[PDB]
């Protein structure tokens, strides 16, 4: 049995990144 | 003084990280659990010569300095390691397989307590 | 019993406690009477940092005593 | 506790006498150039840098 | 009384203490005093700076211990800068420049101590080739805003330069607090240690490098401006009868005379004269 | 919000993981008790 086949895909998961916080408690 | 300056930096947020190789030209490729990879040309408050390849580090966020060794195990998951009870099968439940058993016993549970019969024998065990 | 607080701008400003005032009191003073947070005041008197569970008849103080204030700077 | 860390990656090919392209592990690709004394005869393309 | 459109005058020196220690610790933020005098009811001359030590970290930083600071004046005072303190500055490492919610809750102690005391803000990542981000603020009441009264008072010199940036604009700009112009007075003396003195030489002047250095520059010059001709000769060879106009409709690119063939001139032009004065005046100086 | 998994006991340094970044080494606020904050249970967290 010779294979032509094919397959689907999964996401990168890795996009976050850190940000300044900006809170504004005296 | 010295180790009033070095008291302070050792704050406690640390990012568990895992050394993947290492070099003396006292260097450190770091990969941490962030998926980052990193070199690093000094090992900071740490022996070097009590690192090594494959140990658990806890590590500085923003200069990848090392803090501290964290050599406390809390490694992988708990599995098997249960110590609610010795498992419950008896012999008796077993069918026909009586030579098997035999073989096995002689394979491990005499070894498992005569390893000195063995070694005045000068043989290896298995 | 009068002491002088002494400050990094040059503003001096004197006040009148007793030797059996603590020195959370003393910040207290500070705070009502220039307007700033206790949390936010830190006190130094000869070179050593003062602590609040200690009174002022501790640190064996006198009268016309310099004390010298700082800012709990900080940011972010 | 001076030290600062670096970024691991890996030369793609020379463009000039003074640029090289490279790439980090995970990252995007950059345009860079070379150190002072790096003996630049060693930067084949693929060495780690 | 009320605040106008004043100045803060900063020394050569402390601008370039500023800058070298923000570049420092370039992961991290930093921060550090400011001494000076308010020389009169509206202007600010800030003349040093020093650091202290703090507990850094990539978004914020807190001052360690006081007893350094402390120290530290009464020691600069016996070699003669008694200049009290007149605020302070800290460093932003990749944003803009603006206040943080927790910056106005330190400011505050100094307004409360001080009536004028500014804040200084530093971009260390953004001067990066030709100019500097620096700016100084200070703090605007809640309750006036409210009320009718405005935060200053006008005179025509307000409104150079000083257009606001939309980055700042988004945060508390105006709403919390205001910019106050800066400028940098650079006295005498100082001036001469900077602009006759960077770049000099002196026997350099009468050095002639005369080996082959020099002809295969002129066998490389020469040999491409051949081409250049060439080709501006086909490129004008057309004289078709129309208009300059149709010129410059096809005209994109490599406009041969104006484009290079000057060019190739004034650098031969200069090379060769300067060479041949300089032998000549050798050949005299030295016996 | 975040989940711990080995509390280090009368050593009051904790581990946590966010389970999409990584793990850190953390502590206690200033009012929680230490006692009703047993292992393996979700926890709220300052971003700072």
């Amino acid at each position: 049995q010779p294979s032509g086949n094919t397959s689907s895909s999964a996401l990168m998961q890795g996009q976050r990144a850190p940000q300044k916080p900006s809170q504004n408690l005296v | 003084e010295n180790s009033e300056k070095i008291k302070v930096n050792k704050t406690l947020p640390y990012l568990v990280s895992n050394v993947i190789e290492l070099l003396d030209v006292k260097c450190a490729v770091i990969k941490t659990s962030t998926r980052q990879t990193y070199f690093l040309p000094v090992i900071g408050l740490v022996d070097a010569e009590k690192l090594k390849p494959g140990d658990l580090v806890g590590v500085n966020k923003d200069s990848y300095l090392i803090l501290e060794t964290l050599p406390t195990e809390y490694d992988s998951r708990v599995k098997a390691m249960e110590v609610d009870e010795r498992p419950t099968e008896q012999y008796s439940d077993i069918g026909g397989l009586d030579k098997q058993i035999q073989e096995l016993v002689e394979a491990i549970v005499l070894p498992m307590n005569h390893k000195e019969k063995f070694e005045n024998l000068g043989i290896q065990p298995p | 019993m009068q002491i002088f607080v002494k400050t990094l701008t040059g503003k001096t400003i004197t006040l009148e406690v007793e030797p059996s005032d603590t020195i959370e009191n003393v910040k207290a003073k500070i705070q009502d009477k220039e307007g700033i947070p206790p949390d936010q005041q830190r006190l130094i008197f000869a070179g050593k940092q003062l602590e609040d569970g200690r009174t002022l008849s501790d640190y064996n103080i006198q009268r016309e005593s310099t004390l010298h204030l700082v800012l709990r700077l900080r940011g972010g | 506790l001076q030290s600062v860390g670096q970024i691991v990656g890996e030369v793609l090919k020379q463009l000039t006498e003074e640029k090289f392209i490279v790439k980090a592990t995970n990252g995007p690709r950059y345009v860079v150039g070379c150190r002072r004394q790096l003996d630049k005869s060693k930067l084949k393309p693929g060495t780690r840098v | 009384a009320v605040d106008t459109a004043e100045q803060v005058y900063i020394s050569s020196l402390a601008l370039l203490k500023m800058l070298k220690h923000g570049r420092a610790g370039v992961p991290m933020e930093v921060m550090g005093l400011m001494l000076g005098e308010f020389v009169d009811d509206y202007t600010v001359r800030v003349i040093d700076v020093f650091a202290m030590p703090q507990s850094g970290t990539g978004v914020s930083v807190e001052a360690v211990d006081p007893v350094f600071q402390a120290k530290m004046l009464d020691m600069l005072k016996q070699t003669g800068r008694p200049e009290m303190v007149v605020g302070w500055y800290h460093s932003h490492p990749g944003f803009g420049c603006w206040l943080s919610g927790v910056d106005i809750n330190t400011q505050q102690s100094f307004e409360a101590l001080s009536e004028r005391a500014v804040a200084v803000v530093v971009d260390p990542i953004q001067s990066v080739k030709g100019k500097v981000v620096i700016d100084a603020f200070r703090l605007i009441n809640a309750n006036m805003m409210v009320l009718g009264h405005e935060p200053r008072q006008t005179t025509s010199n307000l409104g150079h330069l000083n257009k606001p940036s939309i980055q700042a604009l988004i945060h508390g700009l105006n709403r919390h607090y205001y910019s106050i112009t800066i400028n940098y007075r650079k006295n005498e003396l100082e001036q001469k240690m900077l602009l006759n003195l960077h770049k000099k030489s002196w026997m350099e002047g009468l050095t002639l490098q005369d080996y082959s250095e020099h002809c295969k520059h002129n066998e490389s010059v020469v040999k491409e401006m051949l081409e250049l001709a060439k080709n501006y000769n086909k490129a004008v060879e057309e004289e078709d009868k129309m208009t300059p106009e149709q010129l410059a409709i096809k005209n994109v690119g490599k406009q041969d005379p104006k484009r290079h063939l000057e060019e190739h001139v004034d650098v031969l032009m200069t090379s060769n004269i300067v060479q041949c004065l300089a032998a000549m005046l050798d050949t005299v100086v030295f016996k | 919000c975040t989940k711990i998994i080995n509390a280090d006991s009368e050593d009051p340094k904790y581990i946590i993981n966010v389970k999409q970044f990584a793990k850190f080494v953390v502590d206690l606020s200033d009012q929680v008790a230490p006692t009703d904050i047993e292992e393996g249970m979700r926890v709220g967290v300052d971003r700072n």
